[PDB]
């Protein structure tokens, strides 16, 4: 959980891309594991993981939307490191969502 | 259109007008220094064209 | 005066950008004789120096020996 | 013609009068020990006859010529002359069979660099990148010449010379499909190239040419590097090159590829492009 | 406007006129410069010749 | 890298040679006599290992062999050798550390100026300036330079490079001294430059650089100055900068931030505006009180 | 500065043990009869003192030191030193007082012209002609100096130089109303370069100029010299020097100041004129 050097890569499935999970090695990690992604001292994002076979170990898969978030490139480098929630303080009662047609 | 047109040469002109500006200015720089040079390098001419008969005649009194 | 202003904006379009780009070649080809005369200046003067001291020091030792 | 004719009959006279030459000077040297004397003077033949070999139109044998004379005189403990010598059958065997003019110009870069002159390593290097790159197919070789060319210029100070032979290197890197060392290269020319009172106005086009290859990843990547540039260089925008590729960008978004064509030849029309420019473009459209 | 786009045509005219009034001159610049390579190029042949003879000449002596 | 392992392996053995010949030299000026050759030799050596060193991108080690033959060749009662390796250390140690390649300039410098040679002097004095100013972080040594430059380059009638070193330390010092020296040689390069048909055609832009360092004093005296300009080069009305500066003036007497901010961003608008100037405008917008 | 100042007095002290030198060949050069070299390295430190004096801005000081050593050094052997030594004088002179300037720059000229290097004596010559322009009066002196580096360069062919030297000349007479010498060498230069394609562009001017000189002296015999030289070059009618020549002799056959003087306001309006044109033109138009 010290964190670890892994290079930014793309979603290997359009199934994976609905999932919002970042996709990475089942050498590296275990499905359902979260990590903080690090790209600058005050650029940090959380995400849940989900194994896929094809991923290459030292790598983070990611899909346009959430490169479009966290401001991520194929191909860069970036810092993750496992992240652990306080359950007591994260379990959500209300959460609201703007929302509008993807598709003009 | 025209407007953009009008507005796309006058900054082309202007810039044109300051490249030559500056390509005058090298040209002239270029220019002394060859005027010094072409100095230079005549009396090394000269100055060796000298040595060499002053030598080869001190080797002739030899 | 349409085909007329096309004829003028098209024939100025091209020339500005012919005349543009030849002046920014010439511009970057101008230095690197620059720098060459800037060694070539080095190179001379060094000669220059190199025999003006050979044959000075030349003849006195000749003269050292007659 | 018949001038060509008398200058080939007289050089193969002087050719067997050379042969001559040597072979009576080892015996004399063998039988009497007379010096080094017509050594040289078999080297000037040498010389002469190759020089009236070029004279008669045939430079296979005036640089074999060229090439006796130099390592006979190389054997003599004398090594400029015979760096010029291997320098002017270098140059002989430019045409007709450039092979071992390779060998030999590799041959007068060593000696020369062995003495500690750069400047001339430099042009044998880049004139051996050019003659494989026109010549031959193997980019590999012409990359690591104009590279080491780059590298001893730079290291000597001649930073307008590197810049040519690293902008050569990067754009035969991108062309065989490899973006990193492009994008090094072309970035760190323009950056550079900021604060330069002459070359400032085309510090730009470097920039857009790097931003064309980085699209070759993604949509995205691609709009970071070109904002980053824009920052960088404030007054990049006031060229149509930021407008075009915003026009690439939002076209390919959207796949509306009728209008990035129409665009793609409204500036081929307004200016026209290159092959590189072409193929990169119609790369970059294919997905 | 049109009054506008006639003292703008002032203006392209002034600066042309100007322009290539500096090119003629920049031309002749030129020209000089072009003239007084050859002479260099030529005396420096010549002195190049002279002492190489001249040495080699020297050095066959001393022997 | 292979070769660059064998390169440092013959580096360190000439590095041992020369040391096996600095005890040669040791022991010819102690136990042996004519030496010099000697020595000399060992000069040719250590000129050799530090080639080959720049050679093996190991740029310390190169320039310590250079300073090293440089300054043991110094005791041969030979002076241009002497010049030459310093100058060639101070190039090696151009890159990664500057610090002693200033004080071997330097001394190159003094031993040139004994001779007589001051166009080279000048070049040099030229190269210190302008790596104190890129990598050291000072500019009045390099005002020292410039200046010392300048006298050279116009003492030996190197009228134009005398301008523009001369026209750079002017544009340096108004940014952080005193504007009675920057108008003072913006008037004199300008004055240089109208007669000869060089700069006529561009002495507008000093005339303008010089009213800007006038006006960041003072007013009154600005508009003097811009009067007796416009007064003894009569071209300059037609000017724009003319234009822009009565424009401003203008505003600036009425004390309205709006009007000068507007004209600013509309000059703006055409060309592109530069770090100095905006500097220089900004600081005088914030007296406007 | 104020240090090196005391180093220039005690350089004002080497020139005093360079006057034991001297005294050394007064009295003990007898038994030192061999020391040739002796002289020549008191002449050495003849040139150091002056070059100190020259560090220490003490123009006359080092002028005099040069001379010093020049006429020490010319013992009839190393002429061309002497003449170096000469030309540093007049440098050094060029600043403060430079009328002995004149003198040592003839005198290396006649030496120059003795070793027969014309174009360094041409040059001198141009020097010397400028110095005058510029410090002194006197034209005459300097058009014939003028009329000597001409002849010297066209000599050699050096066609260019020439051309340049007898503009300015042809400038000054017309300055000076010899209007013949004038038109004649603005006839030859513009016809000369109308040979070669680099100087085609330029001729419109010089025959302006030459026109302006000939309607200077008979009005009636303009138009038969600028229709001589519509003919001769087709391409001058369309250029606006031309019609503006046309406009003013035209206008001139009526005696009506207003058409001329508007004709000459409207061609001030689109550039700037010179001083010799505005003047020439206030002097002829009186009348």
């Amino acid at each position: 959980m010290a964190g670890r050097s892994m290079q930014a890569a793309r979603c290997p499935t359009d199934e994976l891309s609905l999932s919002n999970c970042a996709v990475v090695s089942e050498k590296d990690y275990q499905s359902g594991q979260h990590v903080i992604v690090r790209t600058s001292p005050n650029h940090k994002y959380i995400f849940t993981l989900r194994t896929h076979p094809s991923v290459v170990p030292g790598s983070v898969a990611f899909s346009l939307p959430q490169r479009k978030w966290a401001g991520l490139s194929i191909g860069q480098e970036i810092e993750v490191a496992l992240y652990s929630f306080d359950k007591a303080k994260q379990c959500i009662g209300t959460m609201t969502i703007e929302i509008d047609f993807l598709q003009k | 259109t025209r407007h953009s047109e009008i507005i796309k040469l006058e900054n082309s002109i202007r810039e044109l007008h300051d490249m030559f500006m500056d390509m005058a200015m090298l040209v002239e720089s270029q220019g002394e220094m060859i005027d010094r040079i072409e100095y230079n390098v005549e009396h090394a001419v000269d100055y060796v064209e000298r040595a060499v008969s002053d030598t080869k005649k001190a080797v002739k009194y030899q | 005066l349409a085909d007329e202003s096309l004829e003028s904006t098209r024939r100025m379009l091209q020339l500005v950008e012919e005349s543009k780009d030849a002046g920014i070649r010439t511009l970057v080809m101008l230095d690197e004789q620059g720098e060459q005369l800037e060694r070539i200046e080095e190179g001379m003067d060094q000669i220059n120096k190199d025999m003006k001291e050979a044959e000075k020091n030349l003849t006195d030792l000749g003269k050292f020996a007659g | 013609g018949m001038d060509t004719s008398g200058k080939q009959a007289e050089a193969m006279a002087l050719l067997a009068e050379a042969e001559r030459k040597v072979k009576n000077s080892q015996s004399f040297f063998s039988g009497l020990f007379g010096g080094s004397s017509k050594i040289e003077e078999a080297c000037e033949i040498y010389a002469r006859a190759a020089n009236m070999f070029k004279m008669a139109k045939n430079w296979s044998a005036a640089g074999n010529a060229f090439c006796q004379a130099a390592q006979l005189h190389l054997q003599l403990q004398s090594k400029h002359d015979a760096a010029t010598c291997f320098v002017d059958a270098g140059n002989a065997f430019k045409k007709a069979d450039p092979q071992e003019a390779i060998n030999c110009l590799m041959r007068a870069i060593e000696i020369y660099t062995d003495m500690g002159r750069f400047t001339i390593a430099a042009k044998h290097h880049i004139s051996i990148a050019e003659i494989y790159e026109t010549e031959l197919v193997d980019v590999e070789k012409a990359i690591a010449h104009y590279e080491q060319s780059a590298d001893y210029y730079k290291g000597e100070e001649s930073n307008s010379s590197a810049n040519k032979c690293l902008l050569k290197v990067a754009g035969y890197a991108a062309q065989l499909e490899q973006y990193q060392k492009a994008i090094d290269i072309y970035e760190q020319v323009g950056t550079s190239a900021m604060d330069s009172p002459l070359l400032k106005y085309s510090a730009k086009d470097y920039f857009f040419k790097a931003a064309l290859c980085h699209f070759c990843i993604d949509m995205l990547n691609a709009k970071l590097a070109v904002q980053k540039y824009e920052e960088l260089f404030p007054a990049f925008s006031d060229s149509r090159e930021c407008k075009l590729m915003k026009k690439l960008l939002e076209a390919h978004e959207e796949q509306n590829v009728d209008s990035y064509t129409e665009s793609v030849k409204e500036y081929d029309s307004i200016s026209r492009l290159d092959q590189w420019l072409t193929t990169m473009l119609l790369r970059i459209k294919k997905t």
